[PDB]
């Protein structure tokens, strides 16, 4: 067994981390007080769930997580929330004033005076790991902390933990649920300094999570709780292989081996289905073919884009519930003959499939209904580059006039770091086009 | 615990600030004695942003009252909520400023400034984490203008990394105490362009016309103009006083509203504005159509004459947040020719459930429009109409100033206009 | 339509299907970047105070 | 008040639609870089589809189907026919075509020579035509050596397809011609055929013993108006419309345009568009698409219709600008952004 340490940076990271660990505990039968009646090894054991949870002599199962936020209002929710008993104070780090949506402020000004503290707290969680695999970093692109402090934390993690893998769960900025105009700057600043330090990054466009909540859950105006409860389902499906007995994606290294043949192009697109409303009278349960077929509909993708006009480099299918290999192959045969699935000629045209028989756990009283089977597809498509083009374009609109640039220079950044970061994106868009278009 | 320190200077500054604390104190359930008697927890959630908590559960406004004559502040203390202000926080002189900037900035004011900063330093030392300062004052007088800016110049020196916010009443000849108001305003505007992160421009003419034409007040008073500023001030600060994620603290609001350091002068706006047909429920489309109408704006600048750099709206009350988005997105998609296209998503919207006193719902408007240059163009044209003959300069030269310092303020604001002009094309 | 590497356990199983074959900065340098920005701030604040002294 | 932008100043078609939209007083035009729009009349090449459908509260619509180039490119159309089972290689209404890459750069060189040597050995007509998209540049020759040597002298992809040595000739004149049909596809993927087509005829008699002079073989409106000496003789602008052409088919051949040709054209359009529907449809897309196509057909002396090419950015016959443009607003734009007949199209029902 090998341990995985989770790191949540900024409000978005912290709140999403709350929704996940709430979900992990329901899935592994862990109670709010950290007790686990099913764990027969008291105070120890190297089971698959131990990759995310340590154990105390008293029988408590404590997440391997650290929460970092430059302002204490969001992390105070954790210290007094339902799962306060899970964490101990060392795990929750909070400043006194945030980064004001300014990457420079999170990375340089504030980040310099607190970076050495985070590493120490993380070092304390590493000292409990007999064979640490790496880290999962949750954060946002727009937030000053999620963008600015994360990129720094990643630069140092690659120095203190050289051989360890690092995966991101990044939140893509979406105006429908954002009040910050400079989030393009931050996103493009953080992607530049974080690129050579992250091995695999699952971007989630809030715009996508938003419309899925309005369309499938009939939420007229979804709250962050709604978006997070859904995002924690996707995250749960992606981390399940690490927390449950299995042979596919059993360690963080396998994520890069299976999904990222080229280093810079490490942004798999995630698709999830079905998303069914709990308030519904009673839904006709979908078959294996119907839910797999939905994985190629743009409405169910974590980032809105058209994979039909890209090329696949890899592709995984993670099933949970009543699914047997026989049914998986049948649906795939029928989808190839109907869909436009073009692979790059230097990669095989195949699917790695993993199945966990335990169906998805739904948060009691949440928005999602209990289904008997569900799937999550991770496909590395050049079509996700559409997201970068959108973002880079907005960056050019504001930067052409240097709007808001004085706020970054004022915290110590150089104006040259903008264009330097932008040129790195222009190269990232070029690598995508070199791989996909003819 | 993100506390704000309040300063109000001069006659206008203190009469507006007074009514301001009357309005929000009511919203937070604070009676004139400092005791809380509300019925909701949202009132106290962010209460310590503007109030200090004393013994016996008493709430004391974190406000400093400043003036060079006792008259105005003696009325505040005997006024409605006068007993709530900290006694020590009354710092005042006896000479007066005679509506002279030079007196408030160099002579009389300079004799009293160190003692005001002694109180500011005392309120700050008690803040767990100080956000920044907000000053209420007029620019056409002598104290709020001359000493007000002198205070900002010194607060920035002692607190260089805190946000400096001001509510500045701009002078207009149609609502005038003295002919020298353009002189005092031109001199202050330069200080603000240098040492303020955010200045809410409030033209007394715009306030006058709104009372005369829209509110059907046959003979407005300064009190009537101050009712608007009270409501407006209560509005723009809603983001700060209640649980909200949008424009939460002062620095985050600046990072989203000021794309250039010197263009930080906003046009505020309120809605509804109803004359006494006052009980009619106001719909969300009505709130939005009026909120953007120039007649509801308090800068006296026609927005359709310039372009919007950024916009922040705030809707208060129990309403359909879905219907708010539909209508906001409607106004943008119906007049996209007045919003700059090189700043994506430069129109944000925040919802609050607690409506102001007496209204089911309302909307407050905060605009960073280039049309504000019309305000500084009026002030400059009036400044030059007199300075070209050196009229009334003797009031200032007698206090130590030189004609050169006037020529500089002149060129400094003409620059400010030229700056707002290149971004309108 | 081939199925390879079928692994089965109590909690599920995983396999692979093939349809068609194919055809950093050191700690010293990060502290410098950080201190370099902390220096550009100190200089700008000095010019502000120098300006305020004048 | 719907808003739209214009990113193709050279489009004679949508230039009129823009004039009509503003004439309704309910559509407002914005600068070509304002993202807050309902409708985009986008550029031809590198149209930024990836930035569409990401504006909260705006339903956005564009006039180009992303991926339709697969049908409007010479080499792309040929590759689509030979690979798509819906069309198969044995497709009967598409000339035997081959994709040939110049030797300075898959490639069907040897496959073309095989069928070429089988025809040369069977005494059959062996006249082929070479062409490409990068043309105004065409060569008609019966010798394979000339066709190949011609492509190598260039530097872009070309296509060699069987030349229709037995084309239908109009009388009087003994002249060649082609038929243009405008087809519109709305966001719902309804296939509407414009009831009005045009015959771009050749004003020079057809001569089968001299492919060197390409004035009587090529029916392009620009070639006839520059190198032809009988331009505008038999009809105005070498453009005969469906009414006169239908009267001719009845007086000379004793048949109707509907029965002899229009049935085949309607079959071809359906099979081409239905094939690529699962690749370009915007049914569940965050934005909506609709596009106007221009099909070019050939007619042999047996009254069989052959598909020449498909145009993605077609122009219209001068006389038909008003009727067709207004129709575009009715079925493609107003259907999504309604305003506050006897349809001029012919819907081609199909299975989605
Ligand atoms: N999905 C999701 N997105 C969130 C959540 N909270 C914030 N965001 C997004 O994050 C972006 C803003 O970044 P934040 O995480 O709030 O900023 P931060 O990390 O706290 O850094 P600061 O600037 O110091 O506050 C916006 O685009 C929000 O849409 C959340 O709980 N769930
Ligand atoms: N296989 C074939 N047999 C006979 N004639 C052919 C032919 N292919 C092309 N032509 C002739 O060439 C003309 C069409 O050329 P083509 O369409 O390839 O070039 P182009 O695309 O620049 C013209 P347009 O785009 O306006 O339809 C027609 O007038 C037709 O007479
Ligand atoms: N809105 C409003 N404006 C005022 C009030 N009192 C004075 N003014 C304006 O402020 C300017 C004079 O400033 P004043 O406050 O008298 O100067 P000071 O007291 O010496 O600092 C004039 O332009 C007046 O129109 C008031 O109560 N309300
Ligand atoms: C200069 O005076 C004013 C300016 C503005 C307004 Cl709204 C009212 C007055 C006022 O009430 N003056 C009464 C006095 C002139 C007798
Ligand atoms: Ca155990
Ligand atoms: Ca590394
Ligand atoms: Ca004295
Ligand atoms: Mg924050
Ligand atoms: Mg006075
Ligand atoms: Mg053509």
């Amino acid at each position: 067994m090998r341990e995985c340490i989770s790191i949540h940076v900024g409000q978005a990271g912290v709140q999403i981390g709350n929704a996940c660990w709430e979900l992990y505990c329901l899935e592994h039968g862990i109670q709010p007080d950290g007790q686990m009646p099913s764990d027969k090894t008291i105070g120890g054991g190297d089971d698959s769930f131990n990759t995310f949870f340590s154990e105390t002599g008293a029988g408590k199962h404590v997440p391997r997580a650290v929460f970092v936020d430059l302002e204490p209002t969001v992390i105070d929710e954790v210290r007094t929330g339902t799962y306060r008993q899970l964490f101990h104070p060392e795990q929750l780090i909070t400043g006194k004033e945030d980064a004001a949506n300014n990457y420079a402020r999170g990375h340089y000004t504030i980040g310099k005076e607190i970076i050495d503290l985070v590493l120490d707290r993380i070092r304390k969680l590493a000292d409990q790991c007999t064979g640490l695999q790496g880290f999962l970093v949750f954060h946002s692109f727009g937030g000053g902390t999620g963008s600015g402090f994360t990129s720094l934390l990643m630069e140092r993690l690659s120095v203190d933990y050289g051989k360890k893998s690092k995966l991101e769960f990044s939140i893509y900025p979406a105006p429908q649920v954002s009040t910050a105009v400079v989030e393009p700057y931050n996103s493009i600043l953080t992607t530049h300094t974080t690129l050579e330090h992250s091995d695999c990054a699952f971007m989630v466009d809030n715009e996508a999570i938003y419309d899925i909540c309005r369309r499938n859950l009939d939420i007229e105006r979804p709250t962050y709780t709604n978006l997070n409860r859904l995002i924690s389902q996707i995250v749960s499906s992606i981390t399940a292989s690490l927390r449950f007995d299995g042979a596919l994606n059993v360690d963080l290294t396998e994520f890069q081996t299976n999904l990222v043949p080229y280093p810079r192009i490490h942004f798999p697109l995630a698709t999830y289905a079905p998303v069914i409303s709990a308030e519904k009278a009673y839904h006709e349960q979908l078959s294996v073919a119907e839910i797999t077929n939905a994985c190629f509909e743009p409405a169910n993708q974590m980032v809105k884009c058209d994979p039909r006009h890209g090329k696949y480099m890899a592709c995984c299918l993670l099933y949970r519930g009543d699914v047997v290999p026989k049914d998986v192959n049948a649906a795939i045969a029928t989808i190839k003959t109907k869909r436009s699935i073009q692979f790059v000629d230097w990669c095989p045209t195949g699917f790695k499939v993993g199945i966990n028989y335990q169906p998805p756990t739904v948060v009691p009283g949440g928005d999602l209904a209990k289904v008997q089977r569900a799937v999550c597809m991770l496909s590395n498509t050049t079509a996700i580059a559409e997201a970068w083009a959108r973002l880079d374009h907005k960056f050019d609109l504001m930067y052409a006039k240097r709007a808001f640039v004085h706020w970054y220079v004022g915290e110590g950044m150089e104006e040259g770091e903008f264009s330097e970061a932008r040129e790195d994106m222009a190269a990232l868009e070029k690598d995508y086009e070199e791989v996909g278009v003819d | 615990m993100r506390e704000i320190v309040h300063i109000q200077a001069g006659q206008c500054g203190n009469q507006i600030g007074a009514k301001f604390w009357e309005v929000i104190s009511d919203e937070h359930g604070i009676d004139p004695t400092g005791s809380y008697h509300g019925d909701s927890d949202l009132q106290l959630e962010r209460i310590n942003v503007y109030y200090n908590e004393a013994t016996g559960n008493k709430y004391v406004p974190r406000a400093i009252l400043v003036d060079l004559e006792p008259g105005t502040m003696d009325s505040v203390r005997s006024g409605p909520f006068g007993q709530i202000f900290r006694p020590d926080n009354f710092v005042f002189g006896q000479s007066g400023a005679g509506n002279n900037w030079a007196k408030g900035h160099y002579t009389e004011g300079a004799e009293l400034v160190d003692s005001v900063l002694d109180v500011v330093r005392k309120e700050s030392e008690s803040c767990d984490c100080l956000q920044g300062f907000q000053l209420t004052h007029s620019l056409g007088g002598g104290t709020g203008s001359g000493m007000g800016t002198l205070l900002i110049s010194k607060i920035r020196e002692e607190y260089p990394d805190r946000i400096m916010n001001t509510f500045s009443v701009m002078p207009s000849p149609k609502v005038s105490d003295t002919v020298v108001e353009p002189y005092n305003a031109t001199l202050s505007v330069h200080q603000l362009v240098e040492n303020t992160d955010e200045t809410y421009c409030i033209d007394n003419e715009a306030l006058y016309d709104i009372c005369f034409r829209t509110l059907k007040l046959t003979t407005p008073t300064y009190g009537d103009l101050n009712h608007l500023v009270s409501a407006t001030m209560s509005g723009v600060t809603t983001c700060l006083r209640f649980p909200g994620q949008l424009n939460a603290d002062l620095r985050k609001l600046a990072v989203n509203m000021v794309p250039f350091p010197r263009l930080h002068f906003f046009m505020p706006g309120f809605a509804p504005l109803t004359s006494r047909q006052q009980y009619r429920a106001l719909t969300v489309p009505e709130l939005t159509q009026q909120m953007f109408d120039s007649k509801n704006m308090m800068a006296a600048c026609d927005p359709r004459h310039g372009r919007y750099l950024t916009v922040a709206a705030i809707f208060r009350g129990r309403m359909s947040m879905k219907e708010v988005d539909e209508q906001m997105l409607n106004v943008q998609n119906k007049n996209s020719s007045y919003f700059v296209e090189w700043i994506p998503n430069n129109v944000k919207t925040a919802v609050c459930d607690i409506p102001p006193r007496g209204l089911k719902m309302s909307a407050t408007f905060i605009g960073n429009s280039t049309a504000i240059q019309e305000l500084f163009k009026r002030i400059s044209e009036q400044f030059t109409a007199m300075f070209r003959r050196k009229a009334f300069l003797h009031w200032y030269t007698g206090e130590g100033m030189d004609e050169m310092e006037f020529t500089e303020a002149e060129s400094n604001m003409n620059d400010l206009v030229s700056e707002y002009q290149q971004y309108q094309d | 339509m081939e199925v390879i590497e079928l692994n089965k356990c109590t909690s599920g199983q995983s396999f692979e299907v093939i349809l068609k074959p194919p055809s950093d900065p050191s700690l010293e340098e990060i502290q410098k970047k950080l201190e370099a920005a902390e220096e550009r701030r100190k200089y700008q604040e000095a010019e502000l105070l120098k300006h305020l002294a004048e | 008040m719907y808003t739209f932008v214009v990113r193709d100043e050279n489009s004679s078609v949508y230039a009129e639609v823009s004039r009509l939209l503003l004439a309704t007083g309910q559509w407002k035009r914005l600068r070509k870089d304002n993202p807050r729009f309902n409708l985009m009349l986008g550029e031809r090449n590198r149209l930024p589809f990836g930035r569409l459908g990401h504006e909260p509260g705006l339903v956005q619509l564009v006039n180009y189907y992303r991926g339709a180039d697969k049908l409007c490119r010479k080499a792309s159309l040929v590759k689509l026919i030979k690979t798509s089972p819906e069309l198969s290689e044995s497709c009967t209404w598409f000339p035997e075509s081959y994709v040939i890459y110049p030797t300075n750069l898959t490639d069907e060189r040897e496959v073309f020579l095989a069928a070429y040597n089988r025809r040369r050995e069977g005494r059959e007509g062996n006249v082929w035509i070479a062409k490409s998209s990068a043309g105004a540049g065409i060569l008609i020759s019966s010798e394979a050596s000339e066709l190949l040597d011609f492509i190598d002298e260039q530097g872009q992809v070309h296509v060699i397809q069987k030349y229709l040595e037995k084309p239908l000739l109009l009388e009087p004149g003994h002249r060649k011609f082609d038929i243009r049909s405008w087809v519109l596809v709305d966001h719902l993927y309804n296939i509407y055929l414009y009831r009005e087509g045009v015959l771009r005829t050749s004003s020079e008699p057809y001569n089968s013993a001299n492919f060197q002079d390409k004035t009587c073989h090529l029916t392009n409106h620009c070639i006839q108006k520059e190198y032809s000496k009988n331009y505008g003789r038999y009809e105005e602008g070498n453009e005969m419309f469906f009414e006169e052409f239908n009267q001719y088919l009845m007086d000379a051949l004793n048949t109707t345009l509907e029965n002899s040709i229009l049935l085949q054209i309607k079959h071809i359009i359906r099979s081409c568009l239905m094939c690529i529907e699962p690749a370009i449809s915007t049914k569940h897309l965050h934005y909506q698409s609709f596009q106007l196509f221009g099909f070019d057909f050939m007619v042999d002396e047996e009254l069989k219709v052959w598909l020449i090419e498909v145009n993605g950015a077609p122009a219209c016959a001068q006389k038909l600008y008003a009727e067709l443009c207004q129709g575009i607003v009715d079925v493609a734009i107003s259907s999504v952004f309604p305003l506050a007949p006897t349809s001029i199209f012919i819907k081609l029902h199909h299975h989605h």
